[PDB]
């Protein structure tokens, strides 16, 4: 696994070139904007239950099917089985983001998570809904102006968004 | 890579648990620390090419037997002069590494794993490369907590080779 | 048990290595944020029995039932009000301990494991529970990272719960 | 394993108690030193190599019955053992350094050790012989008063002499 | 699925050994049971809506909250009331699926594997459905061997919620 | 393990004997009181969450001690080690029942239980008492006379308060 | 696995249906013949080593050249193995017998055994012909109208031939 | 030892479960073919003498060279004569424990373990055993169930041989 | 195939090791004792049918049973018989190649690798073969080191038949 | 694995056969120069650290691409994975040496490992000239005539360059 | 400790087996060998004094700086000139114990095992001790058989150092 | 394990010394004899399995109580048992034959044989009898006059008897 410095550190070390300015001012500048990163991952982590419950029952409102008997999350093992593949996807998208690189969530996540769900029969592009539905949710409750020092984090917004589509798009 | 971070993550993961409070705060110690440890890296990395010349001559300045042997494990020639020249220069990119990382990570991959095998095999002598450390350590021209960051990566390697 | 701490030494000793500077980075984490943890675990020390017997009540107002329903799991007799308050303490408690430590370890240890089983097995709801912690999480009286301190510890015992 | 902090709370939870404020203090009062007990791991751990090497050429200058053929450090085998078996001990005391406990060190290193020499065959005075100067010049670089602000580090240098003792009879 | 027939194949098979005459005497145990199993099925399904219909019926007199609380995992909504019709309805169809087949696999595969789970995640509570249980036992019309039959399945998941 | 078959085999096996007449007799009426055991052990299992709930509600109620803040079934997880225990307890006691032999109760279950919780430091006499709760309640609803062909079941409900009973003194 | 009972339960599951009057009166059917059942398995199972042993000796005199040097089954331990493998097919054929059933043989034998032959270089044609061979023997002793209550045993002839058969394809 | 009850405890235990109603039919299935089981066994027990002589006889007919080959492995001393008609006797006795049990647990604990190992080590071969169990399943004097179960294990036997 | 060579890699392999000294000498000594090996090899060899042919008499001689007893396992048809010549003559092949191979692994791979297991199922005496070796090693005409090596191979299948 | 002379048998055993007067006339001359193999196999061992690091120098001499930051044999634990490959390949050559049959490096070291080298990234066209200079030194050194009492091993040398030839062959 | 009798033995052990041929081959190689091994091992004995003091100067001609720098892992004092004649008579006393044990064994267990860990924590080249044993090598008097025995446990030690 | 040669060579060790005259002569005297023990090794061998069945049948003949119903020997797992024990022991006795050192057999064999007897019931007082029957049978077998190169092994069968009563002493 990489985080943000490791990933600079890597491509440096592969030229054999110690970091230049531009590359030391850009990781300066991830530690201060660290404290938006912290508050991100404790709020999302902070409501995980929450998000995930809400998701899960609005994506089972939208596609009976996949309840009715014979759906693939009929009967209480399939069902926990999907309940728990959305916290996994969750989890993976937090450590991403206290990272800041997608390389956690690429490797012991989404690799061969799309051959996975082919061989079981299970629809994809319903996992994608899911992931959707808790991006918007997760990304509301980051980026909650209540009870926090007034700032912007519309940048950290971006990348958290991008990391929840990456798992949308590696699943459908 | 072996960083606070990265470290953070992968205890969280061994339990299956989403990160907490014990794992944020380990993070927050890692950013408030990057001042100290970036005002290093940036230091070292700035004044690396006197930091080098002057770290290879001290090595010779012990070791003179160094510049005279023959053999082509030593630095008797051209060719020996500028491969040590260049290892004294990877030791020190290291350092500046762990610096960045925030942790012993990149020097643990890039260069420690392997160490003890490359130098019983091509007879490179530890304490040269000691030696060379300890000049670093002695003339890089830090004080306060950045001496402190540079110093703990530098006394790191030379444990690594002790 | 889980501190910023004992993670730190259980990550080193695994792999056989003396402690880093990527562990004394999380440790001195720790130290930083026990200023705002500490608050919260005196404020919350000094409010705890206000802030139990609000929360009972706020229990009884959402779950009227568990006045008047006849059971031993339920609180309309003495006995069961005060099960239900010696519990609520008992969460509360366990807050105090881990901003005092600063992680999850205590809660995890005397609370969390087996919670499932006691649940089931006694028939408590587990929402019972959990409307007790927003109550707590609502009235506390804290602001700023006093306040981000105590509400990460009250949203894992809810997360555990649910 | 438990630390300072944790040690309290396990003492307060057996009586079923909040804690008092005369604890708190206490505890608020290892936090407020904390800088001096980094300060003091960083600087023995850097050390390591020498002070392990340092105390066990001094104890085979004194004990070269260790070291003569029969003894129990000779045999290239038998001395890296006593060499790792110096590291692992220093190891474990600057873990319990950092911790403010001495848990970790009397559960993972010392239980059982006394009995392990004893089978052996391995003269226990000689490993606490060994430890002693360890601690010596532990403390020693521990508490050098150059390169660093000034101020008094006795109690924990108290602390640390402690933890070295505590080895050094468990072993004997 | 755990029936009295794989029961004896997977014992014979974990042994690498062809049927011995000690699993022959448990397949007629189970045959000669199936008069009594294939009675209470047969009666259990015939009158499942009476069942089913008055079973939610006792839930709601035990618990009268769940017909008025607000929220999704409560029968207060028209769409509620459903979900809790269907759900019985379950519980009394893996019931029939077990007198058919023997044993509890039916129920242990569709059913109880990831109960605790569901249960705490939608925030369900066992006691509802032990109180549905409770009431077909009492009602469904079984004596002799058919009811003993009929009893050890559904006293079965009521263990299963305990 | 052996059941009430297996153990008369046995005993003929090391004599070289073929079996008696009397031998012969004695298991064959085993076999006829067969449908008397088979409801016994249905019975207490079909009720087995209630009369461990019960019978630890009871416990506490009279032993307070237990359940305080340092008692050994204080914290969620010592108590559901003590729940657990029951429950193992009254399950080895029904594999009894249907064997007719306390084989698999000793052998599985009972020896060296008394060191163990001796090594735990949990109060044998109290896990008695809690098996002596259970014993009570089982026999109770085994032997009820209501919804079952009437008959004597007298001597089955010895045998049974006899397992109970070897289990109780066995831990206390 | 499935017995001929949990077939039918997966079936009506999937549908989400309770059982219709007709799937009710076919397992009760299966029930009444079930002493059929029972007689084939264990006058199969009672023979097994004659069958497999007469089976083997007759490919072997028509196929001469499995048994010369170089052949397949030439060498004590191939021979062994062959002997083994038609054990093994007997005895899975026999468990689909008891649970009216073919998954067990399907799941646990004859899934990817015809791949398992071609990476050996095993002859699996000259496999089919064995099986061929147990099957006529074995429902020749099944069906043996001697020391038995008689009756109609010919469906129950049909079904266990099937299964041979289904064996003999999968591998050739 | 293998029967049909510690089979059915045995895998109730192996999965951690209380007994359920797919492991008292299999107990049920033993206690009916109990009544076939023990009329087989106290005929075999009461006519033993007489099928353990004529069973001796039957294998020195099939085989005569056992009756006048030297060694100490053949029956052609009274001693010898003696360890035949005591182990034939053996294999007899375990056939009646079988039918008392209601399986192979006792001939496989007692005989059948350790088999293959005692006939190659003292020179007996398969086939005199195998010779004198076919005479008892010819001779033994039982029809209908009672001789199916005594054949099972008679022929079980003869499996275990061959 | 188990050779003083294959055995000398196969021990510096297990350790990761280059050979030494110790494995060249183990080969030396199979180089040396080849001599007595290979006069024994071909003497065998050379021999063959008259030693199979008489070893054949000699197992008839001894159990005269064989020549005369009903059953395809026995020698009394001409199929029989040329069995019969067939097995005795792999067994002296093998240990040709044992000789040849300077250990016991063409026999070990080749024969001894299910033996019992052949000869229960096809119900062949282990002793008609060991008296057929006991012939060969009587008659083979070896004196000196060559008969030590042949008798070496013999009486191991002898040991493996027992 | 086989040698020179299981291979032999094993052609044998497969056609039935007794060996013949040529096949044993083959073996006995092979016994006959068997000191030759001894020496060849004794000398290349000996200097076997010298080979490897010789081989290596003069590779990484030709190829400094390979030692370069993002070089394939840059980083020490690539330059050690390296070098390990270079004793291993040598290894197992000299054990083909003393069996006299390439078997055992075929079977232990050459299969797959092409495919292993793609799947790295690692050249094995420069894999191959590694292994032809360790065959030159090799074969200078087995065939040394000093030291040495004197003869004609140029029949044992060109079997040696075959075993070198057939991996260097194999991984490029 | 690895002999050839030893390795023998540890291999008919771990499968369970007697010894056959393949393995008394082995023995008898080493019997013959221990001509040639037995000859070195007294040779290098009686001239042990001599080889050593030989040795040591080479080492000291090779490297100069030895005699001279400051430190104690140097021989520039007495106790260091001591503690270096001292080490270069173990490894000659080892390369006798392997002759006369027939194997690698004895320098394996004494000196081989921990021979990287103690170079480099005492920081003692291995490039010296390469040194004293090609002296040695050189300088033996051997010829013939007991040459090739000396030199293939010299380059055995030269080869655990590089 | 040590071997003849490793013992003298392990006593030197510890004592820091080279070998002396004396011990250089006595190992080469053990050369010097060597082809004797290998006959010895050979013979006993070549008859394992009827000294073992011999001693067996020998020791049952005068301990009937052995064979008898409830007899330690008796049902078919036990005797194979015993019969396992006979060849095990005699296998280490064979290795320390060819070690010349009895450490092989005390270490692998005979360490805690006593107390594995004393737990099980078994008779060592028996077991050292069937010793002493294989010790007799061994030695008139490997010291047969017929057939070998005329000399004179007593000193060796001396040596063999010792390590047979070792093995009966440490039984009984
Ligand atoms: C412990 C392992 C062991 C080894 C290593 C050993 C080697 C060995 N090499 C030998 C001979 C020899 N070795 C060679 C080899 C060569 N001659 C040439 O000039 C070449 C360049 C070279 C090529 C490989 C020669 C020529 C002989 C004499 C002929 C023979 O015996 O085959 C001899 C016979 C005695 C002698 O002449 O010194 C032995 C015993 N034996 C051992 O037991």
């Amino acid at each position: 696994m990489l985080d943000a410095f490791a990933k600079v550190v890597a491509q440096a070390d592969a030229r054999g070139e110690f970091l230049t300015n531009a590359q030391f001012d850009a990781l300066s500048n991830l530690v201060k904007e660290g404290n938006k990163r912290l508050d991100a991952v404790n709020r999302i982590t902070s409501n995980a239950s929450t998000i995930v419950a809400n998701a899960a029952r609005a994506l089972f409102a939208e596609q009976p099917q996949l309840i009715q008997p014979g759906g693939n999350a009929y009967t209480n093992r399939r069902m926990a089985a999907c309940l728990r593949d959305m916290e996994i996807i969750l989890r993976y998208v937090t450590y991403a983001i206290l990272a800041g690189d997608s390389s956690v969530l690429d490797d012991r996540c989404l690799n061969g998570l799309r051959e996975t769900y082919q061989a079981l029969g299970t629809p994809g592009s319903s996992v994608a809904v899911a992931i959707q539905k808790m991006k918007d949710a997760a990304i509301a409750i980051a980026n909650d102006p209540n009870g926090i020092t007034p700032g912007d984090c519309s940048a950290l917004m971006s990348e958290i968004a991008g990391y929840f589509d990456r798992a949308a798009a590696a699943v459908a | 890579m072996k960083t606070p971070i990265t470290e953070a993550i992968a205890a969280a993961d061994t339990q299956g648990r989403f990160l907490s409070n014990t794992e944020l705060q380990a993070v927050d110690g890692r950013f408030k620390r990057a001042v100290a440890s970036m005002e290093a890296a940036r230091a070292l990395t700035n004044n690396a090419q006197s930091l080098i010349d002057g770290a290879a001559q001290a090595v010779y300045q012990k070791f003179p037997y160094t510049t005279t042997m023959q053999g082509s494990q030593y630095a008797s020639t051209p060719e020996g002069k500028a491969k040590c020249a260049r290892d004294i220069g990877y030791y020190l990119r290291m350092v500046t590494y762990c610096l960045v990382a925030g942790g012993t990570g990149p020097m643990d991959e890039y260069l420690i794993a392997g160490l003890s095998e490359i130098n019983s095999t091509f007879d490179l002598s530890p304490s040269w490369y000691i030696e060379a450390l300890k000049y670093i350590k002695a003339n890089h021209g830090l004080t306060g907590q950045a001496a402190v960051e540079a110093n703990a990566y530098i006394d790191y390697a030379i444990n690594a080779l002790s």
